[PDB]
């Protein structure tokens, strides 16, 4: 049968950037039906969009660097992607390598370079890279070829040679795709979705480094699973019975419910809730499975 | 190349509103604020709004706060000067700029869009 | 019954720095009993040292910052550690907060930053941490206080707050364990071992964004099983029959044995070689179980 | 505060070898270098060598090359040079010092010991 790993969601990883989760809750003044390319599993194991396994994938990528100093500019890096494997890139059945971030804003990345202006010869070096929205650096991500640069006075005189870019922070963050393929289609995995009447997406929430003004609140990201639950699906082999799991979330030194939701096999939660605002639950719970249930199990109302 | 067009310009009455508009076309390759100076003949160019690359952060000159809002969609690439209450001191020739940056700054502005003739009675 | 997730090497997350396995091996030239804090669980699920359930977690801290400017130093950060779920830290039964970096040189750290100067309030600020040896900082993350600076020729006028530390790079990197505690003792988990003789360690190895000359090797760091084998024995519930498991490392594609190992049930993996250099192997196999065998099992010389 | 102390010097005829030790006492809040320095009557304080925190970086003075080798363990508190054939130009008080840095630099150090006299009788 199905089960899942016993992890409380605060000891969990995030699936959309590398980070713990710090929150549970549900929004439905958010948009109900988001179509995130990261932290997407079947049931059965079959990963979705850009899902990676490993949760050092996630908004990371690899590349073949290539720099050069265009005054006015400066540094400039044109990244040719391969697979944070080292395996190579392909264009194939979704959107850019497994990991790529599937949000919109300017990245501050690092990666390991070479200089021969002399100090440190290897080193670390930010760029920033606009992953989206459009009418900016012409990303293409599905064609393994994207674009960052820095503020120079004068060449950095970096070598060529492979990189993995990490993310160090987020400026100008919204969670829309990002410029997959300049402006071109690319394979999406779809909306998350569908939800009965009265049913909301369960969000796994973290805290994003970000340049900011500064009275910001923490930037919010949101995702359908953790990470683990993520790779216990992907690792396991699940026989699918039907539509949904009814889960229930309960105190784990008490075994008080907390609520009950449903695991559509599709991969996201959904809560019966009816209120317009958002409700946060303890992060300290864990998740039991109860049963197989069809599409139309009708939820207790948290 | 970097392209700044702009729109909106011409004569209007003193006490009366205009909207300029600027579109950067080209490609680049990391956030930059858009901003509005202008140059009255025999003066120098002086700073009159800016909007950094994510609308949430304006600078205004102090002779314009008040009757100016500067507006932008987070990211995107055309930004706005509504102008309200304008004076005879406002008339000049408006010249949309972008510059490279994660904030809205006054000086230093590296990219330059035509100008455009804003006349008031 | 004991099973593990079917996972390839090449896809998972190291366990001591947080990156991609990229590398598996033996290697009988390098300590035979390192003392790892991070990476350690029992076949039972029980985690030993400051091993964390996720990845994310690996070579950070969490802290109240303070920051001063102090003349001819620069910036100096005084951290205050938290656990990374930001409940409070004790000074317990391991060396420091769970996911506390086991080892040393000096790590380059980011954390989310707020200055009343112009321009970015919210920002990311890099600083400069002695893990060890002693003899430099006097770090106390046993009792919760570790000291971190950067140069400036000035003030960073940077507001006191709670931050996460991640790791950014690492400078002069040793592969033994940090000072936890001012120079003296704090409680550890023991060496990996004991191995019978001619059973030498398996190492799942990644490599560190440096600071170095020109001409030096990638950084490598070992462990003893990758993360997503430390969670899934977490989140199990196993029950422990003998001293060992006897696993065999397949190519997915043709079915061929590479090797047979022992996971003892302590959490470590040992082949059979008698080599005296290293001896790499293939990333894209899969490990299984064959059954529970008793410490004196013999395994096949590889 | 951070303390540098020295000791080795001595007289030793032209040819001769000397050992100069260092440590390093109080709290770094980062890598620092250590270096050797030195000062003969009159004339001006020169540059003798350098290792960086790591010790893996040396930098020499090109008077001492393939003579002096400085000598650290990497990230520890103690610098040594071993000065081999000495000459009466060598002569000089010898001053250990440390600075913030992830390399082996030639000035602006922050840190300095007291002196030790080294003699090279012709």
């Amino acid at each position: 049968m199905v089960d899942l790993p016993v992890i409380q969601p605060r000891l969990c990883t995030h699936a959309r950037w590398p980070a713990p989760v710090y929150g549970l809750l549900v929004d439905p003044s958010l948009p109900s039906n988001p179509q995130w390319q990261n932290g997407r599993v079947h049931v059965d194991g079959t990963l979705l969009g850009t899902t990676p396994i490993s949760g050092s994938w996630v908004s990371c990528f690899a590349a073949e660097a290539a720099y050069k100093f265009q005054s006015g500019t400066g540094e400039v890096a044109t990244f040719t992607l391969i697979e944070q494997d080292g395996s190579a890139y392909v264009p194939g059945d979704r959107a850019a390598p497994l990991g790529y971030p599937d949000f919109s804003g300017q990245l501050e990345i690092e990666v390991q370079t070479e200089t021969t202006k002399t100090g440190d010869k290897l080193k670390v070096t930010t760029f920033e890279m606009i992953l989206g929205p459009t009418t900016n650096a012409d990303q293409a991500p599905y064609q393994g070829r994207v674009f960052a640069s820095v503020t120079a006075a004068a060449s950095l005189d970096l070598v060529d040679g492979r990189v993995r870019a990490v993310p160090r922070s987020i400026y100008g963050f919204q969670d829309t795709i990002p410029e997959y393929n300049d402006g071109l289609l690319v394979p999406l995995a779809p909306p998350i979705g569908p939800f009965l009447p009265g049913e909301v997406l369960l969000r796994f929430r973290t805290y994003m480094r970000q340049i900011d003004t500064a009275d910001a609140a923490a930037e919010a990201i949101d995702c359908a699973l953790p990470q683990e639950f993520v790779s216990w699906f992907a690792s396991n082999a699940f026989t699918v019975q039907s539509e949904a799991l009814l889960l229930r979330y309960r105190n784990t030194l008490t075994g008080q419910l907390l609520f009950e939701c449903k695991l559509y096999n599709e991969g996201y939660i959904a809560l019966s809730y009816s209120g317009s605002g958002p409700l946060t639950f303890p992060t300290d719970g864990i998740f039991e499975v109860v049963s197989w249930v069809p599409r139309l199990y009708q939820l207790a109302s948290v | 190349q970097v392209q700044l067009q702009e729109s909106g310009g011409g004569l209007v009455q003193a006490g009366g509103s205009l909207r300029l508009s600027c579109a950067k076309s080209g490609r680049t390759f990391r956030a930059y604020a858009m901003g509005w100076f202008r140059q009255a003949p025999g003066k120098e160019r002086e700073f009159v709004a800016a909007i950094d690359w994510s609308a949430a952060i304006t600078n205004y000159a102090d002779s314009v706060k008040g009757r100016f809002t500067i507006l932008r969609d987070k990211g995107m690439n055309t930004a706005y000067l509504q102008m309200n209450s304008l004076e005879p001191e406002d008339t000049a020739v408006y010249y949309c700029a972008a510059t490279y940056s994660t904030i809205a700054p006054r000086t230093s502005y590296d990219f330059w869009g035509q100008g455009t003739q804003v006349t008031v009675s």
